[PDB]
């Protein structure tokens, strides 16, 4: 019932998951019973008893045929599209029909045969714990959730991902990507100013990147550009540290097989490798080490952040062409830049930040916890984000959802050029933003002469321009000419400029009035 | 309001309108454009609201068009990436450093002058098609094979350096020129045209002068010869450097092998230069602008 459900919101990736709701009106992120509030997305099975999270993460030792992980992607995907590259130590997805399915041991008898369940199966389990767990925490049994997604997903996809909502007793109000929720968990904050910024959402997980560049004036945001890439990543990360740890221990001990060959081997090192990036990503020291690698023996040494970053050195670069690949493609400059938020787990590495830093002018806010003390989380922003949306529409009827969701709310010309006032002194100053969005009103309070009098508000078109590097704007084409009559020395003159959504533009400027329509 | 500390323009003499105020410009359909919103945020669901209020049902249909006409959405081109796989590239041969890495991944139309972002998208498909826990549980035992290919391949044209060090070493993209007394019967300067572009890659000036045909005046022929006489080259032989037992760790024998492969490196440099200076000198001599000109 709208009136009795209970709401949270989901952050659903391929490497991990979290779970948030909002208390007076400000969200907090759930802790499950294992105390972990980024819950990695593992299913593992022991003896016909389901496991989720950090024991499910570390039974794959425990269990080769019975593990599932990097499950999100294959959702509402066919089996020609499907890739089991991360997928390779888990089961092996069998293509049933037009549904790949994984078959492991989920029963408690030893000698039963194995089920073979099904990609929307497993998500529904998934979803079915991680909605249990929100239960035991708010002591009430949890129905609604909005979950976040990534921009790319199909409407396959979709449909996949509600229909497995649906099979876990879950209805989903609403699906929000990523970067609209990591910026609603910051505008969404009381002491948050809302304001015309230009906004880069830099997600990088474990499996994949996202690059996405909004603009957003009013309070409100428009998509400018999105890349999403699954090259360069924390699993890269890990693998560059599996590889020289592997190649200090061989050298170390003579005649030793490599243990990148052996599937145990390489899985301890992957976890032991993620567990020092992480330490040393809190600390500028983390040891390493690993009691019986292989033929019982053990290894143990030390690595610094600077060679981290040093042998990690390539992805950095990677990251940097990523992000002038993104601003190209929307046509932009780094001199056109507010604001970068930095998101993600991976996103908690001071030189990333540092990088970012030196990439963008100082005029720029780069939000991340060690470039700014009001940044938050960058693994809890989405799920924040996702609570507070559901907190918002928690008390809408579907149809309001549906009617809201749809293509004629969402649609607008926005304007293209910027429209602002011809400044002399004995330059073009913006007051409409460019590409505005519905009906929009602004208001400027310019300087009077140096004795005052009758004075000429000329509003113009503007362009922006790059001049070898510093930003300037052009006039080009004269909208309207006011004139104020007798304006005191020294005074304010306030001019508010009103583009309807009729196209009409109404300018007024009166001093602290004439009126005037562009039809 | 935002304050700004700016002054207006004062208002010139004899100017006047009704209620002072002139219309001159109106905006545009081209002086607008078309994006679609996320619906997320109460400031979109008041937005909502005033929609709900001014139109009730949606038409979403109706507005689908509106939608279609400025929207970015993935464009998804295989045909191109399709290309064709003849005899299996050796059968799924396997041997490092030795190999073709543009036929793997379908780069023989573009080869050097290749864009990053068809290249992911090239190593993608052909990942999606060619993976071995994918396709080769149908006993396709040496996909794996295949597989290990893509792998070489990106690692080895992923970053800029090393690509560029490969495709300077053997890029095997160059035509061979038209010295041939049968190739020599049509017109010289279209046979030359094309060697000097083909390899003007390297020059360090990235606007290259590009000789000419015969109306070329005297000023562009002495600055083409100038810049090709003087010419700074980033060719580079180190891929070609032989590679190290893992088992050694001697400080003594890694420098010796290095100071070995800095001389060799060293050589082919030189001699590639003498090379290109070969060429040049041909070109001037073949030519026959110069005695025009001495001519006028
Ligand atoms: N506290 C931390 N400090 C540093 N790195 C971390 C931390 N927590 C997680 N990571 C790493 O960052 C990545 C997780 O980033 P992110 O939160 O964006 O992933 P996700 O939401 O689980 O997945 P997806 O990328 O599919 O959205 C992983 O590589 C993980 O190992
Ligand atoms: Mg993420």
């Amino acid at each position: 019932a709208p009136g009795e459900r209970v709401v949270i919101g989901i952050t659903f990736g391929n490497s991990n998951s979290s779970i948030a709701h909002t208390v007076d009106d400000k969200a907090e992120v759930i802790a499950n019973e294992d105390g972990d509030r980024q819950i990695p997305t593992i299913l593992s099975y022991v003896d016909g008893d389901e496991y989720y999270g950090q024991q499910a993460k570390n039974f794959l030792v425990r269990n080769p045929k019975n593990t599932v992980a990097y499950f999100r992607d294959i959702l509402g995907q066919d089996f020609k599209s499907v890739d089991p590259t991360h997928n390779h130590a888990s089961a092996h997805p069998q293509e049933a029909g037009d549904n790949v399915v994984f078959t492991i041991k989920d029963k408690a008898e030893e000698d039963a045969e194995p089920s073979t369940l099904t990609v929307s199966e497993i998500a529904t389990r998934y979803l079915r714990r991680l909605v249990g767990a929100a239960s035991e925490y708010l002591g009430k049994k949890v129905t609604s959730a909005v979950i976040t997604i990534p921009t790319n997903f199909t409407e396959k996809q979709k449909a996949a991902l509600i229909a497995a909502a649906a099979a876990a007793d879950l209805e989903v109000l609403q699906l929000i990507s990523e970067p609209a929720a990591a910026v609603l968990a910051y505008d969404a904050r009381p002491e948050a100013t809302i304001s015309d910024k230009i906004i880069v959402v830099a997600d990088l997980g474990g499996s994949r990147s996202d690059v996405t560049v909004l603009a957003s004036r009013s309070g409100m945001y428009t998509i400018l550009a999105t890349v999403h890439d699954y090259e360069y990543h924390g699993i890269a990360l890990d693998k560059v540290l599996i590889d020289h740890f592997s190649k200090e221990f061989l050298k170390k001990n003579p005649g030793a097989k490599d243990p990148r060959e052996n599937p145990r081997s390489l899985a301890k090192l992957r976890l032991e490798a993620e567990s020092t990036k992480r330490a040393l990503s809190r600390s500028t020291n983390a040891s390493f080490s690993v009691e019986s690698l292989i033929d019982g023996l053990d290894f143990a040494s030390t690595i610094n952040r600077l060679r981290y970053e040093t042998i990690a050195r390539t992805v950095f670069e990677g990251f940097n062409r990523l992000v002038e690949s993104a601003v190209k493609k929307a046509g932009l400059d780094p001199l056109d830049v507010d604001e970068v938020i930095m998101s993600g787990g991976t996103s908690n590495t001071p030189r990333i930040a540092a990088n970012f830093r030196y990439i963008f002018p100082e005029s720029t806010r780069i939000l991340a916890p060690s470039t700014d003390p009001s940044a938050l989380n960058p693994s809890e922003l989405q799920a924040r984000g996702a609570a507070l949306q559901a907190s918002l529409i928690q008390e809408f009827e579907t149809e309001d959802i549906e009617q809201s969701t749809h293509a004629a709310v969402t649609t607008m010309p926005h304007v293209t050029n910027a429209i602002g006032v011809v400044s002399v002194s004995e330059k073009f100053v913006p007051i409409i933003a460019p590409e505005t969005a519905v009906p929009a009103r602004r208001t400027v309070h310019l300087d009077a002469p140096k004795e005052g009098g009758d004075v000429l508000v000329k509003v113009v078109e503007g362009s922006t321009h790059i001049n070898v590097r510093e930003k300037v704007w052009k006039i080009g084409s004269t909208l309207a000419e006011a004139a104020v009559r007798g304006v005191k020395k020294g005074a304010k003159v306030e001019v508010t400029i009103n583009v309807n959504t009729d196209l009409t533009v109404i300018v007024t400027a009166r001093e602290v009035g004439v009126r005037g329509t562009l039809s | 309001a935002t304050v700004v500390s700016l002054p207006l323009p004062t208002l010139p003499e004899g100017w006047a309108a009704e209620k002072d105020f002139k219309a001159i410009g109106k905006l545009t359909q081209e002086g607008s454009s078309m994006r679609t919103l996320e619906p997320v945020g109460p400031h979109f669901l008041a937005h909502a609201r005033r929609v709900r209020h001014k139109r009730t049902f949606s038409e979403d249909d109706r507005i689908q068009a509106q939608a279609k006409a400025k929207k970015i959405e993935q464009d998804s081109d295989s045909d191109i990436s399709e290309e064709e796989d003849p005899m299996l590239l050796a059968r799924d041969a396997k041997d490092w450093k030795t190999q073709d890495h543009y036929k793997v991944l379908g780069l023989s139309k573009y080869r050097w002058r290749a864009t990053e972002d068809q290249i992911k998208r090239a190593h993608r498909k052909k990942v999606l098609k060619h993976h071995p826990d994918k396709k080769a549980a149908a006993g396709r035992a040496d996909d794996d094979n295949f597989f290990k290919c893509i792998q070489k391949a990106a690692e080895i044209l992923l970053d800029p350096v090393k690509r560029r060090q490969f495709d300077s070493v053997d890029e095997e993209a160059d035509i061979p020129p038209p010295t041939k007394k049968q190739l020599a019967k049509g017109n010289y300067y279209e046979l030359w045209g094309k060697v000097f572009e083909n390899e003007a890659r390297f020059s360090k000036i990235q606007p290259v002068p590009g000789f000419g045909n015969e109306n070329s005046t005297r000023e562009e022929v002495e600055a083409f010869y100038n810049f090709w006489y003087n010419f700074d080259s980033w060719r580079s032989f180190e891929y070609l450097d032989e590679d190290v037992p893992d088992d050694n760790e001697n400080r003594d024998q890694k420098r010796h092998m290095e100071r070995k492969n800095a001389n060799a490196r060293k050589k082919k440099k030189a001699e590639d230069n003498a090379r290109l200076r070969k060429l040049v000198e041909e070109a001037q001599a073949g030519d026959e602008r110069i005695k025009r000109f001495r001519q006028e």
